């Protein structure tokens, strides 16, 4: 029979520092055991201060990304202002919930500077369940990446250690290292790392190579 | 996960754990399972996270319109009836939510239990969730209508902490909320690990 | 007029739309409401014009709360104002529900105007609003931009006004407002100015029962029902 | 402008057909009401006994719910329709919200039913 | 289409400097039987775009009718605006996603190749609505039996001249013929270039059966 | 005239009065001027104020990055029409992932306006527009009428006191294609100044300037944003 | 059950068996599978008796209105397109495979095969039904370009006869129709062409 | 134009546009638009009559009168 | 007359005035002339430039109904653009269901039915535009039809719609349309338009020329630029 969903793979990560938000994703579209493409970056920049990462069935990821963009324009005409990162998170929860009985198989992490200018990460379940978080990783390799951020950005399980604030330089290094290790043990993760840094000046994209096996 | 609500002489005490789990994996340990519907109304949530968050938010919106239109804050019984009616329409469609709507109104301290199955009941003490069974035992042994306010908080903190120890899907900091005539107050949020040293000794 | 006023459907040989102008006339039957927007906040003042001693003062609602940050004053048909006021109250809450944020005063005025515009769309809820609404609403609120006051009219047209008057004696009030209003006016200075203008343009003496006052400022919430301070401010002036 | 048409306005600004409806209320028998500290009371007049006519059927004062009662002045049949609709809403309010209808709500409901007839022609 | 009836097999696409080449067997198979042996699975949409389809032919014939009517309709307007290859890819993705949501899918995997404004476009549209733009593309069994040859050559040399790319496609088509049961030795090759879309006629590939002698 | 009652009734003189009356509604609105260079299209409008304390009314609206509109005639119809334009543009960016051709939008705006003209029950739309946009084939300025007729115009002015602007445009139409953006704007406001009564003059508050270009998304400049274009203006001719 | 069409230069020869079967019972041993859609267009139907009878009657009604409306003899390509549109639209609902073969002045004798999907292909020879699988070799072996009507009539009778013998579903009588500018000549072969 | 020949009309004035505006006008009314336009320019002290002054004459002749009405701006 | 107001109401004599009032607006429109040469049909429209601000090609009165079929419209353009859309849809559905390009005779009958329907109902005014449809097919040859605002359609070897329909038809009769080659016919169409232009009354005008035929391979393309320029030169010399 027709099966409405397929797992196209992919992993997304967002780390939010005081003045920066880093949304990074692997760039492999994978169907079954075959690789559909080695360059399909998940990160999509919805607004100057907001980047969303969508991993799961690609058709669902593509449709949601178009719906979010159409709705950001609809709001800009209506309110004469851009949706703020928290508002984009709230709107996403409602859209995901509308298809509660036919779920969008998309894991979404929204990362951007907030109205104060502090980095904010909102993590969503497939039917919409956002919680503001300092760090979150979602996708096929979500389980492998999340614990390291807890150990180092979180400083969890650590005694007699200074809780120094995360620096943008250190954060980029953690983003690459979690992904480089993830490619080693995840069949669905590898190829390239697209990293987006949301800063007051604006989003910047950096690509780091990962194992192509 | 684990939510407990009891109405003692000095107001109603609502406390909940902070854990959300996707299957075995813990999605988060910082979840907020109490929704502040109004300054005098708090609704706790258990069961599917998405279903509870949207439906309680919908009640919160429905109540603010009722406050603006009728010029009087909604009753706890009306609030429970509204949530129960909305959930009943979607019955057999897989909605999963268990909630307690608690507030101080004209009638008095009020605590209500609303279920996705359509069960709306009122009671002095209720615990809803995976760790509800554990919370009920410790709360039931040691619940007094005449409990002192500081003592009532300690029974609530312990009941969630003991429930977290037995329940795998129950864990995280315990959020303590006091609903009184003046209005709700967030007494404190304490991580189970810190409580484990103090309570165990 | 001279015919062509039978429906908003018909157009005048001059090209004017009658019926829309007739609804603009209905606002004049309303009691005067004066709103002044200042950096400290927006002040709304109204003439209650209580018909009888027996009737309860609260039932006449000339100033109503759309939301904590937004307050509205209505001059014109009472029933028509209620339909528009309900839409603004549902919309502010729906914008909160969908976007987890407080709607701007301009956006509420725009949303209400959209229903007001449908005098005869012929597609929306057929059998509803076959005629233009007869109420002019002054929306005073503090939003992210700051204190803002917006005037909507029966034709769906809305504008931001530093100071505005609606209802009977609106024309007299506006002329007085241009002389009194200045950019640096404090909310307190504006509140005194609004009642002074209201006293001159109302036949009855400005006793506390006669005038209802409202003020929205960034620090506080709606606070638009000054109570017993209606007596205090009036006596000082 | 024109008196005949509920929706046509007037150059002065008046929906005359609505005002013509108020005349029927004035021609109705007098009814009075007072608000008492514990005994709200409504009074009615013109029993107007007609000799061979039973007066149980004439019911100018009709209760809507246990906590709320109403007295109508105007066309008798139109009143019967409004009273019944208000009676249904009072019970429905209890089904939608398990709390008795506040008096303001039933008056707002009666006002809304009355406004809906005013809004369009054909009613 | 809940159940596919007559289905085409793999379609191969490789971009080349100045254009794209798409190759598809002229066969329609009802299960094992190759019922139709002279069927074109490549369509010309406009003068800068071409489409190759795998899967139920009846669904492709319908898509060909709908896509063609859209091009004729834009031509009637004649306002100097014509759909780009990327725009055809988007419409196919939206149509395929909408069909999936209705639970009545179009059973086809499609490759859209075009050269517009100096840029080649190669795109894949799945029945589910998965869509990506890639340097090389293969559908059905071909992604397993052809894209590996294409990827190695394309990675080693990023830009392939038209002759080299046409040679690669013929080489892969032979590999599909030998190892795909649904394949037929009567492929057709379409090339999009600034000159336009040209669909070559029945072609066949020389086959070496020498391995048979050595057990 | 008993033949003037409805848009569904033909005059015995072969005219439809209701449609012509709707065009008169456009005249009552303030003047709006649009001119196009080879690379940029600019719409400049005069904003009237209902009350001195009240802010000036919006005259220019943003349909999309590629399209912008100027309003003349009923504000009520303009908001209804602008909403149709915004929906059509966003749908094009969704269904086809291409900025909608401005010419194709104008045809769609025209098709909707004809249905009120041909059938009873809705007033013929009473708003005239000056669409300005950059598409694949270059800058386009289009004007629309309640009659459902759309005209591609190198430069046009619709509204009260428009003829003075159209005459300046007729004399200056040839130099418009090669002029730079600052010159194209200076010409456009100069056309608007002719519409103004002699006592009134262009001010940052009363003028709205909207520019859509090959390198510029449609941008509305108002208040201080209008000031660079306003400054350096030729002194008003006396 | 077994249906076949061959296109000679001046026309088409269409033939089929006469068996309608429920399980292993023959409901009709003498079935006219070939039906006249129009004066010079015929369709041979295979699959479900009810579905085929309905779509054929529906097309006959639509084509008849089109021909009177346009005052011209109907082209075979339109007749095939009407059958194809119905089959594709109601693919899940209908279980019918049709061979639309007819003579049209504009394009001459032509044979169109609509498989159950609703796909349409113009074929020099098309064979359909349960028996078709059995005679696929003879059809692609004994077909020679430019066969005369008499040769095509012999080919159809022989190919259908070979399939009828192998297929239990197909059997009985062979119904043969030749369509040309002159018109249609219908012959019934009482199981001839025995090999 | 025939009546305005004596008056100092500006070259800018376009008679065709004015004629299109003056639908259903008798010839005497067309003369009236010209006569009134001359007085309207005299009221503002204008040396020459602009097209807009002629448009004002059309309104005065029709007795229509003009003002901003809102629901328009 | 009182009875003139409704399209649904017949006059006492037995005619509908509303249908007649539509035709008079068609008469007020600028003339469009179409001549059926043996190799296809050539259409020319006396489009009138107004203001001069409008860019060339604005308010075109020649439209493509289908690749083969072409239409020339005289009357309110807005009504014509609607009719063109109705015809484009009918052609779309015909290729869509019947599978072959629409026969011009059938497309004309269908568009005429849409125009006819408007006449019988009070809610909708009858269409105020008259149009002619021309196409070339190998099977049917060149075909030309004209549909009036009352939805009446009949074949014409040559026809003109607009203010100068009578004047142009007299000039059209002189041409040997039955055997004339289309390339020569285009030049004649330019001359016929130039004779009926009444340029002093109409001020400026732009000639629009449309061609469908064996030369065009059954495509209703606008006559290529320069071919029109020669026709304009031939007409200008003939005028003087
Ligand atoms: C916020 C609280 C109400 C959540 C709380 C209640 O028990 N704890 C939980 O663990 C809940 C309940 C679960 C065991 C069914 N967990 C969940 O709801 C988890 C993860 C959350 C972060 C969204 N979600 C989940 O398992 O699947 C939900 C779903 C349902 C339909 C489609 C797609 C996804
Ligand atoms: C068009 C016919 C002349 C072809 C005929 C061949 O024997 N086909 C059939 O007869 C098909 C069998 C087929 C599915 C193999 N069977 C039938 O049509 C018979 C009815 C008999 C009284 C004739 N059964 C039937 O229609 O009911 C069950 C059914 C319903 C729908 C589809 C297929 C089968």
């Amino acid at each position: 029979r027709f099966s409405p969903y397929v797992f196209n793979g992919g992993t997304i990560l967002a780390i939010a520092g005081e003045d920066f938000a880093i949304v990074a994703s692997d760039t492999r579209l994978s169907e079954g055991f075959s690789i559909h493409t080695r360059d399909s970056p998940k990160c999509y920049k919805l607004t100057d201060k907001t980047v969303i990462g969508c991993s799961g069935f690609h058709g669902d990821c593509l449709t949601l990304t178009k719906i979010i963009e159409a709705r950001l324009k609809m709001y800009k005409h209506s309110n004469n202002k851009a949706m703020t990162t928290g508002a984009i998170a709230a709107m996403l929860s409602t859209i995901l919930y509308s298809r509660r009985f036919f779920p969008y198989y998309v894991y979404n992490i929204i990362g951007g500077l907030d109205e104060e200018g502090k980095g904010a990460v909102y993590s969503f379940d497939p039917v919409g369940s956002y919680q503001r978080d300092s760090f979150k990783a979602g996708g096929s390799a979500s389980a492998m990446l999340q614990p390291l951020l807890d150990n180092q950005v979180g400083f969890k399980n650590m005694q007699n250690v200074e809780h120094v604030p995360l620096s943008l330089d250190r954060a980029m290094r953690l983003v690459k290292d979690v992904f480089i290790s993830a490619a080693e043990r995840d069949v669905y993760t590898g190829d390239a790392l697209r990293i987006c840094i949301v800063t007051k000046e604006g989003i910047r994209e950096e690509t780091v190579s990962l194992r192509k096996d | 996960t684990t939510t407990l609500a009891f109405k003692f002489r000095h107001g109603v005490i609502v406390a909940a754990d902070s854990r959300a789990t996707a299957g075995a994996y813990i999605a988060s340990q910082t979840v907020k399972k109490v929704i502040e519907i109004n300054p005098y109304l708090l609704g706790t949530m258990a069961g599917g996270a998405a279903d509870c968050s949207f439906w309680e938010r919908l009640l919160a919106r429905q109540c603010r319109i009722y406050e603006l239109r009728n010029k009087e804050r909604i009753s706890v019984a009306a609030a429970s009836k509204l949530l129960a009616n909305m959930v009943y329409q979607y019955k057999g469609m897989g909605l999963s939510m268990g909630t307690m709507i608690c507030g101080w109104d004209k009638r008095g301290p009020g605590l209500y239990y609303v279920d996705s199955e359509g069960n709306r009941i009122s009671g002095a003490t209720f615990s809803v969730g995976s760790g509800s069974v554990y919370a009920y035992g410790v709360m039931d042994r040691g619940y007094s209508y005449d409990l002192e306010v500081e003592q009532a908080y300690d029974l609530a903190r312990r009941a969630i902490y003991q429930a977290t120890y037995r329940d795998a899907y129950s864990g995280g900091a315990v959020n303590l909320y006091h609903v009184r005539e003046d209005g709700w107050i967030r007494v404190s949020s304490d991580n189970v690990a810190d409580l484990h040293e103090k309570y165990s000794g | 007029r001279s015919e062509y006023d039978r429906g908003v459907n018909t157009f005048s040989p001059e090209g004017r739309l009658f019926q829309v102008e007739y609804a603009i006339e209905a606002i004049k039957l309303g009691s005067t409401a004066i709103g002044i927007q200042t950096s400290e906040g927006v002040c709304l003042a109204v003439e209650k014009r209580i018909t009888s001693p027996l009737m309860e003062p609260s039932s006449i609602e000339k100033i109503v709360e759309i939301d904590a940050h937004i307050g509205c004053a209505m001059s014109g048909l009472i029933a028509d104002a209620k339909t528009l006021i309900d839409k603004a109250r549902v919309e502010t809450q729906n914008h909160w529900f969908t976007y987890n944020e407080t709607m701007t005063v301009e956006s509420v005025t725009q949303a209400v105007s959209n229903l007001a515009l449908q005098f005869g769309e012929e597609d929306a809820d057929p059998g509803a609003m076959s005629r233009p609404f007869g109420v002019a609403l002054l929306f005073g609120g503090v939003d992210e931009k700051g204190p803002q006051l917006f005037h909507m009219d029966p034709s769906g047209t809305f504008v931001q006004c530093d100071a505005r008057a609606i209802g009977s004696a609106s024309e007299g009030a506006q002329s007085s407002l241009q002389e009194v209003y200045h950019k640096s006016m404090t909310l307190k200075e504006a509140i005194k100015s609004s009642l002074i203008i209201l006293k001159q343009v109302m036949e009855e003496k400005l006793n506390a029962t006669n005038i209802e006052l409202a003020t929205v400022q960034p620090g506080q919430n709606f606070h638009m029902f000054t109570k017993e301070e209606l007596e205090e401010v009036i006596k000082d002036i | 402008s024109y008196d005949r048409a509920i929706t046509v306005f007037s150059p002065d600004g008046h929906l005359f057909q609505v005002e013509y409806a108020q005349e029927a209320v004035k021609k109705g028998s007098t009814a009075v009401g007072v608000r008492g500290r514990d005994i709200v009371v409504l009074g009615v007049e013109k029993k107007s006994v007609a000799k061979l006519q039973d007066e149980r059927t004439v019911r100018k004062i009709c209760a809507l719910d246990d906590n709320v009662c109403m007295a109508f002045a105007g066309l008798t049949a139109d009143a019967r329709i409004v009273i019944n609709r208000a009676r249904v809403e009072c019970q429905s309010h209890r089904l939608t919200v398990e709390d008795p209808v506040t008096v303001e709500y039933i008056t707002r409901y009666i006002a809304s039913l009355k406004q809906r007839y005013t809004q369009s022609n054909g009613r | 289409t809940q159940n596919p009836m007559v289905t085409g097999t793999s379609v191969l696409g490789v971009k080349f400097e100045g254009g794209v080449v798409i190759a598809a067997d002229m066969l329609g198979s009802y299960g094992s039987l190759a019922r139709f042996r002279n069927i074109s699975r490549i369509m010309r949409v406009n003068n800068s775009t071409m489409l190759g389809a795998s899967g139920d032919y009846a669904d492709f014939q319908y898509l060909k009718q709908v896509l063609g009517q859209m091009v004729i309709d834009e031509e009637l307007l004649g306002d100097g605006h014509s759909y780009s290859p990327r725009a055809i890819h988007s419409w196919l993705t939206r149509a395929m996603y909408s069909r999936r949501s209705k639970m009545n899918p179009l059973w086809n995997t499609m490759v859209i190749g075009g050269y517009a404004d100096g840029e080649s476009f190669l795109g894949y549209v799945d029945m589910l609505g998965v869509a990506y733009e890639a340097p090389s593309l293969a559908t059905g069994y071909g992604a397993y039996l052809a894209q590996p040859l294409l990827r190695e050559v394309l990675e080693k040399q990023p830009v392939l001249s038209q002759t080299e790319a046409r040679d690669l496609v013929e080489r892969c088509m032979r590999v599909l013929y030998y190892r795909d049961a649904r394949s037929y030795n009567r492929f057709q090759i379409a090339t999009v270039t600034e000159k336009g879309v040209e669909i070559e006629g029945p072609l066949s590939t020389e086959t070496n059966w020498d391995i048979a002698h050595m057990i | 005239n008993q033949y003037d009652n409805d848009v569904t009734v033909w005059s015995p003189q072969g005219r439809i009065h209701q449609i012509e009356y709707a065009m008169e509604a456009v005249k009552q609105g303030s003047a709006t001027v649009g001119l196009k260079s080879k690379t940029h299209a600019v719409l400049v409008a005069l904003k009237r104020a209902q009350s001195e304390l009240a802010a000036h009314q919006k005259k220019i609206l943003h349909v999309d990055n590629h399209i912008g509109i100027s309003i003349a005639g009923l504000t009520a119809d303009a908001r209804l029409l602008c909403n149709f334009m915004r929906q059509e543009c966003l749908d094009s960016r969704f269904v086809f992932d291409r900025p909608l051709p401005v010419s194709r939008l104008v045809s769609l705006i025209g098709s909707k306006t004809q249905i009120p003209t041909q059938r009873y029950g809705r007033r013929p739309y009473g708003v005239g527009l000056l669409i300005a946009g950059y598409d694949d084939m270059g800058p386009h300025i289009f004007q629309t009428c309640p009659s459902a007729n759309y005209f591609d115009c190198r430069a046009m002015s619709i509204g009260a006191r428009s003829q003075s602007a159209r005459t300046y445009l007729e004399r200056h139409m040839s130099e418009f294609m090669e002029c730079n953006l600052n010159e194209l704007v200076k010409h456009g406001l100069r056309a608007l100044r002719e519409t103004l009564p002699a006592e009134q003059d262009l001010t940052t508050k009363n003028v709205s300037i909207g520019i859509v270009g090959k390198d510029l998304e449609f941008t509305i400049y108002d208040d201080d944003d209008v000031s660079p274009f306003l400054e350096g203006l030729e002194e008003r001719p006396q | 059950t077994t249906i076949m069409a061959v296109q000679f230069d001046g026309g088409v020869v269409l033939g089929a068996d006469s068996r309608t079967t429920t399980g292993s019972y023959i409901a009709n041993r003498v079935t006219d599978k070939l039906t006249p859609i129009h004066d010079r267009i015929f369709c041979c139907r295979s699959g479900s008796a009810a579905d085929t009878q309905a779509v054929a009657d529906a097309v006959t009604y639509q084509l008849g209105f089109h021909s009177i409306e346009l005052n011209e003899p109907p082209l075979v390509h339109t007749a095939a397109s009407l059958f194809k549109e119905m089959c594709y639209r109601y693919r899940e609902d209908l279980m019918a495979g049709i061979i639309i073969a007819g003579w049209d002045p504009q394009e001459g004798g032509q044979v169109y095969s609509v498989p159950m999907g609703g796909m349409m292909v113009r074929q020099s020879f098309a064979i359909g039904g349960s028996g078709s699988s059995y005679i696929y070799g003879y059809v692609d072996a004994t077909y020679r370009e430019g066969m005369t009507k008499e040769e095509c009539l012999q080919f159809t009778a022989n190919a259908l006869a070979l399939a009828m013998e192998r297929d239990g579903s197909s059997g009985g009588v062979i119904r043969l129709a030749a369509i040309a500018e002159s018109g249609v000549e219908r012959q019934v072969l009482l199981g001839d062409q025995i090999p | 134009q025939i009546h305005s020949r004596k008056m100092n009309v500006s070259p800018d004035v376009n008679y065709e546009e004015l004629a299109r505006c003056t639908d259903d006008f008798n010839g005497a009314q067309c003369k009236a638009v010209c006569v009134e336009a001359g007085m309207i320019a005299l009221r503002r002290g204008a040396t020459e009559l602009t097209h807009e002054d002629y448009m004002e004459g059309i309104l005065e002749v029709q007795a229509k009168k003009k003002a901003n009405l809102q629901y328009y701006a | 007359t009182g009875y003139d107001l409704s399209a649904s109401t017949f006059s006492p004599d037995g005619r509908v005035f509303q249908v007649e009032y539509a035709m008079k607006a068609v008469e007020n429109s600028s003339t469009a002339i179409g001549i059926r040469c043996k190799d296809g049909v050539v259409f020319g429209v006396e489009k009138l430039v107004l203001s001069k601000l409008y860019e060339e090609g604005s308010n075109k009165r020649l439209f493509n109904v289908d690749r083969h079929v072409g239409m020339a419209v005289a009357g309110l353009l807005a009504d014509a653009r609607s009719l063109a859309d109705i015809a484009r849809e009918e052609a779309s559905n015909f290729r869509s269901n019947f599978g072959y390009n629409i026969p011009l005779k059938h497309l004309a009958d269908r568009v005429a039915m849409y125009v006819h329907a408007y006449t019988l109902y009070s809610a909708v005014r009858p269409f105020g535009c008259s149009f002619m449809l021309g196409s070339y097919s190998v099977n049917d040859g060149a075909q030309l039809y004209m549909i009036d605002p009352s939805g009446v359609s009949y074949g014409y070897w040559g026809c003109a719609i607009g203010k100068a329909r009578q004047a142009a038809k007299t000039e059209i009769e002189k041409l040997q349309m039955k055997e004339m080659t289309c390339r020569d016919i285009v030049k004649e169409v330019a001359k016929i338009i130039y004779i009926v232009h009444d340029e002093v009354k109409d001020k400026a005008f732009e000639l629009e020329l449309s061609w469908v035929g064996e030369l065009t391979n059954g495509r209703h393309e606008i006559v290529p630029k320069d071919i029109r320029e020669e026709a304009e030169k031939y007409a200008k010399e003939s005028l003087k």
